[PDB]
């Protein structure tokens, strides 16, 4: 039961570190498509 | 028929550990990988990030040296 | 007629290079926003 215990230890962490991950990349790429709006903005009042 | 319900749903209850053993292995493999992406992305989003942050710079420094200009 | 000219500055104020000042101030910081700004779209578009 212990090889098991590694098992339930290892995905918790895991999907921990996944979901740590992907919220990373969605806020660099909502404040990346922040910034895309915002160039776009300031060019239309170029 | 609890117990009956817990018993057989032990994931690797019917299945050999010796395959746990693999694919335990090969997840710490991939495991190693994924933080080795994750370094690649850490590292070009800083890259990105102070680029950003030299055009901040450089149109605070035009902002200030224009509206100094007069 | 004194009387109105009295009460109201702006009118005072009414009754040349300046304007020719704040005309080239005007340009130079439009123009110096339109080049930062197209140094902006350079350097976001990566």
């Amino acid at each position: 039961q212990s090889r098991e215990s590694l098992i339930m230890l290892l995905e918790e962490q895991l999907e921990y570190k996944r979901g740590e991950i992907r919220e990373i990349e969605q806020v660099c790429k909502q404040v990346h498509d922040k910034l895309t709006s915002i160039q776009d903005t300031l060019r239309t009042g170029s | 028929r609890q117990i009956n319900k817990l018993i057989d749903s032990l994931p690797g209850v019917d299945v050999s550990a010796e395959e746990q053993l693999r694919k335990i292995d090969m997840l710490q493999k991939k495991l190693v990988e994924v933080e080795d992406e994750k370094i690649e992305a850490i590292k070009k989003k800083e890259k990105l990030l102070r680029h950003v942050d030299s055009l901040i710079e450089d149109f605070v420094d035009g902002i200030a040296n224009s509206k100094k200009s007069t | 007629c004194k009387s109105l000219i009295s009460e109201n500055e702006d009118t005072k104020d009414l009754l040349p290079s300046e304007w020719q000042d704040i005309i080239h101030q005007r340009e130079q910081e439009l123009q110096i926003k339109r080049d930062v700004l197209d140094d902006l779209y350079r350097k976001l578009q990566r």
